[PDB]
């Protein structure tokens, strides 16, 4: 959604429509501030969303003792050192996938066989 | 900021209806120019001296305004690391000056967006609609009502000017 | 260490998954409301609408997490500056001896003593208050987004065991502050009464 | 337990005995056989009193 | 607007603007480095409380000042019914022909005199003191000036 | 159980001064969005600042604990995904001993730091009681062979039931039961042993674990209506 | 030290005998925040020192990127006599530095 913030006042700013050129414009409710929007999205629900998956990947994921280690090879380096973890979101609708974290690249990739 | 500026202690409250500097001389010159049993027994309660003068120092906040009131920021008391800090002084002669610090003020602008009163905003925040209009500013600001402090001025020291 | 007393901070989050405005409110000792969580921000002197979601959300992409933070701020829009939020705390105050200017100042010595007290009591830590405050409401919108599970209240780490110490400790600390209430109203008598 | 990987889901992991009474049982295994003996002895309690009010 | 907001003027002056945030450490590299560590780790060591202190005399002889003691307290503290119980003396009743005279002056000098301060200022017995006084003066009870003695009307206005 | 304990507090002011001087930046301040990596420090529930490098800090503070500095009942745990460092000083905390598992590359791989010749002194001061420098409990916390965990640490702490076959990198008999390895080569701590699990009530019972669990909760509960000699006096 | 607030009255002129105008002439002038250790900040902000001392040196690589202090030896062989200037921040705006005193009262 890309929230927009204002220059002066640092509020929010809300789409408003300008006929004289039939754009979209973003205002300020309280300093009149407006710029012009780079897209014509503003508003996004996501019923069935993936935010979140691999939320807590830090530079120092391998230091954690407990989470379990794999000999899967990594399809970014060529290494087989890793540690993976299932998914995060707490919904009682998510697959079982896994997710896998190099210890030499930080890449993250999954064993997704479906869809990937 | 618009000189002279002047930073003293003073009462915040209703810090949108207290005369500016600007209207305060225009108003001097208009004046010159005019008259040409107790219950015998309490308990008080210990308070470490400490924060008694802390709280009777700080009770009026440090405000800076500028002379048109353009700029009008409200001080507030930082304690965090307030008696942790040292000030080194560049002078000129590339030598440095050591000073230790007191107190750190955090200071935040008042008055730029002509805000509300606190019983226009209960009266709108109470169902008086279902939600605040999107541009309800905007729609007052033309009506004339809810004015900032350096508005109310220029538009009086116009006022004069025009005579 | 102090006092012994117990203050609850409560943040709900009102309205179910199926409605159009889901705010957030948190409950203050001794006002008798709840209150939007902006105009409590406001009240501790950040008024941006901008550096309030900084305080909540440290993530400046978690879009999920900004949409349901913008009723929120869309709820105390018509407050926008510190000391009319002040006022606004003030008034739901269960006091009724401020009058109009006192009352502010009631507000303020609120937020300042009786709440988020185990952080501090002393004049000048807003920032501290503010920032655990968007700590709560982040860890509250988190497990609302299904991100985290509401926490396990049989949790042997979130408990504690009172052994004999603790137990005659706030024993005796209500029984001395007996003692100190029955010291002062024997030296009130003797003073009033005209004993030795 | 502290003793597992997280994300385990082995039935070693979630509490299959795989031992019998004459072999002995694993300290994990004797922890989640306790916790399940403790359901029993919870619903005894539970039920026997809410049986005889309705018996009554 | 309002045309009084209390202010407090002091004088202020900007003295600098800050250029750089610096943070000081001290160098690994330096001799004395490792003493700060000493220092900081003794910190935590430190356990500047002390202990409760326990008595090791007899344990009668530690509560002979407790309770029914022989002893007498010889402490001067709030000993208010001391002070003003000591004060004490007697007055004997003066003619009626002087003090009369005197209540005169007296009124005449104010036109409303309480009880407390006609007793101490002639420093009689208020038992004659109420038979001039009622002679002389009327107390009124229920207006404004409660419990005041003033000069009868028939005197006063001349 | 019996090798439980619960903790007394101490003073956390003293914590919150050694995080200071190590780089804890105020919470006055931490600008979210100029720092998305720091973790946020917490002591007895109070946020009390951020660290850039938490690795360190932890490495500093857990040396501290175990060579005698900070006191062993305090709690420290590093929840790593959620960035965050906790202290708990407070009292009412239960813990328990567990060994403590480090590299010691000599070997190759991760061993209790508690060796036979630690194991030879211990035994040494019991017996001699019936004179060799004192060697107690106390000296196993101080040298960093024992560690105080509670619950709450307990959950960042991979723990090994014995030393037995769990630390060694890696015919069978019938009778013996069915154990798990659990193959796994990141073990911090070990069990002292799975028995010390169990009550007062419980650690009478013979073979409990031979049992189903509600006849040990009997037995419980009937031996402490057996008659015996409850004192000697 | 209370005083009228918006005067109107002109009282100003005679209860204060100088100007009440925050003075922005010495603003220009270069500042560093430093934050320093507990065993230095214990003894520099003593109010019982800073007789004008040369507290130490202060020295910057002549392409910058490293700064270095350097106390003198009078801190007796107890403390470290070189440290290191971290800047945490370059470029630093909106902090400033702003004194406080009274006012002469009469006339
Ligand atoms: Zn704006
Ligand atoms: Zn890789």
């Amino acid at each position: 959604t890309t929230f927009r913030f204002c220059r002066d006042c640092n509020n929010m700013l809300y789409p408003r429509e300008d006929k004289e050129n039939n754009r979209l414009l973003f205002e300020c409710r309280t300093c009149s501030y407006v710029e012009e929007a780079g897209s014509p999205l503003v508003y996004r629900h996501e019923l069935i969303t993936n935010i979140g998956e691999t939320a807590g990947v830090v530079q120092d994921i391998g230091s954690d003792p407990t989470l379990p280690r794999s000999d899967r090879e990594c399809p970014k380096c060529h290494s087989r050192e890793n540690v993976f973890f299932q998914s995060q979101q707490r919904r009682k609708d998510t697959s079982m996938v896994l997710f896998f974290v190099c210890l030499s690249c930080s890449h993250i990739f999954t064993s997704d066989q479906k869809n990937k | 900021f618009h000189l002279p500026v002047r930073l003293h202690r003073k009462d915040t409250r209703n810090l949108q209806f207290q005369l500016t500097r600007a209207e305060i001389v225009q108003r001097q010159k208009e004046i010159s120019e005019y008259k040409k049993l107790r219950r015998k027994t309490r308990q008080l309660k210990v308070l470490d001296e400490n924060a008694k003068k802390l709280r009777f120092e700080e009770f009026y906040p440090w405000v800076m305004e500028d002379f048109d009131g353009y700029n009008t920021w409200v001080g507030s008391y930082e304690a965090g690391n307030s008696d942790s800090y040292v000030l080194l002084s560049v002078e000129d002669d590339g030598s440095f000056t050591m000073i230790p610090a007191d107190k750190v003020y955090k200071f935040t602008a008042r008055n730029k967006y002509a805000t509300l009163t606190i019983d226009e905003a209960e009266k709108r925040m109470d169902k008086k609609s279902g939600e605040v209009p999107r541009w309800l500013m905007k729609h007052l600001d033309n009506i004339g009502t809810t004015t900032t402090r350096y508005d109310r001025t220029r538009r009086k020291l116009k006022a004069v000017a025009d005579q | 260490k102090g006092s012994r007393f117990i203050s609850t901070l409560q943040v709900k989050l009102y309205g179910r998954e199926g409605s159009s405005a889901r705010t957030i409110k948190a409950t203050l000792p001794y006002i008798k409301q709840d209150i939007p969580i902006v105009i409590i921000f406001r009240a501790l002197g950040i008024i941006p609408d901008g550096e309030i979601l900084e305080h909540i959300c440290y993530d400046v992409n978690d879009w999920q997490m900004l949409e349901m933070l913008k009723p929120c701020v869309e709820d105390g829009f018509v407050i926008q500056d510190r000391e009319t939020a002040l006022d606004f705390i003030g008034r739901r105050g269960t006091a009724l001896g401020i009058k109009k200017e006192k009352r502010i100042q009631y507000a303020k010595d609120i937020l300042q003593k009786e709440f988020l007290p185990h952080i501090t009591q002393l004049e000048g830590f807003e920032s501290r208050k503010a920032f655990f405050l968007g700590y709560m409401i982040n860890r509250l919108l988190l497990c609302a987004l299904d991100r985290k599970d509401q926490d396990d209240r049989d949790h042997f780490g979130k408990k504690r065991l009172d052994l004999a110490g603790p137990l005659l400790a706030q024993l005796f600390k209500t029984l001395f502050k007996k003692l100190t209430k029955d010291i002062f109203r024997y030296m009130q008598r003797t003073v009033e009464e005209a004993h030795d | 337990l502290p003793h597992f990987s997280k994300d385990d889901y082995s039935p070693e992991s979630k509490g299959f005995v795989e031992n019998s009474y004459l072999r002995g049982l694993t300290p994990q295994e004797f922890f989640f056989h306790a916790m399940g003996g403790r359901e029993g002895l919870i619903d005894t309690a539970v039920k026997t009193a809410e049986t005889g009010y309705i018996q009554r | 607007y309002i045309p009084y907001v209390k202010t407090i003027p002091k004088k202020t002056a900007i003295v600098g603007t800050v250029c750089h945030e610096c943070q000081v450490m001290p160098s690994m590299n330096d001799p004395n480095y490792h003493k700060i560590v000493e220092q900081r780790r003794n910190i935590v060591k430190l356990n500047n409380k002390e202990r409760i202190t326990t008595l090791d005399e007899t344990v009668g002889v530690t509560m002979s000042h407790t309770g029914m003691s022989m002893r007498s307290d010889n402490s001067n503290f709030l000993k208010v019914g001391r002070e003003k119980a000591k004060s004490n003396i007697k007055s004997i009743r003066m003619p009626k022909k002087e003090i009369l005279d005197y209540l005169f002056k007296l009124f005449d000098e104010y036109d409303y005199w309480s009880l407390k301060g006609l007793k101490e200022r002639t420093r009689q017995p208020e038992a004659h003191l109420k038979e001039c006084l009622d002679k002389v003066a009327t107390l009124v009870k229920k207006g404004p000036y409660a419990f005041k003695y003033t000069l009868r009307p028939e005197y006063k206005k001349l | 159980s019996l090798m439980s304990c619960i903790s007394v507090g101490t003073d956390p002011m003293p914590i919150i001064t050694f995080l200071s001087e190590w780089g804890m930046e105020p919470l006055e301040d931490y600008v979210p969005h100029q720092s998305p990596d720091a973790t946020r420090v917490f002591v007895n529930g109070v946020w009390h600042g951020v660290h850039r490098n938490p690795a360190r800090l932890m490495e500093t503070l857990r040396t501290l604990r175990r060579k005698g500095d900070i006191n062993p009942e305090v709690s420290m745990i590093r929840d790593i995904r959620e960035k965050e460092l906790k202290i708990f000083t407070d009292a009412g905390r239960v813990y328990r001993p567990l060994f403590i598992v480090e590299d010691d590359e000599s070997l190759g791989h991760k061993e209790l730091k508690v060796r036979k010749g630690h194991i030879a002194k211990l035994m040494a001061t019991e017996y001699q009681d019936i004179d060799v420098e004192e060697y107690t409990w106390s000296s196993l916390l101080n040298e960093g062979l024992v560690e105080y965990i509670d619950a709450e640490e307990e959950e960042s702490i991979l723990i090994a039931m014995q030393p037995e076959d769990l630390e060694p990198a890696e015919d069978v008999d019938p009778a013996k039961r069915i154990r798990v390895s659990h193959h796994a080569t990141t073990f911090t701590h070990c069990e002292i042993h799975p028995s010390m699990i169990l009550g007062v009530a419980a650690s009478i019972i013979p073979f409990p674990d031979h049992n189903q669990s509600p006849r040990n909760t009997y037995q419980s509960a009937m031996g402490k209506q057996a008659m015996g000699v409850f004192l000697t006096n | 030290e209370v005083f009228d607030g918006n005067d109107i009255e002109n009282n100003e002129t005679k209860v204060y005998e100088e100007s009440l105008d925050l003075d922005l002439e010495r603003s220009n002038r270069q500042v560093w925040l430093v934050r320093l250790p507990m065993f230095l900040a214990e003894k520099w902000r003593d109010r019982n020192n800073l007789h004008g001392q040369e507290l130490g040196k202060i020295r910057i690589n002549k392409d910058g990127s490293k700064i270095t202090l350097l106390l003198n030896e009078n801190d007796n062989d107890s403390i470290p006599h070189e440290y290191d200037l971290e800047l945490t921040k370059k470029v630093v705006e909106n902090e400033y530095v702003f004194t406080e005193q009274n006012l002469k009262k009469y006339q």
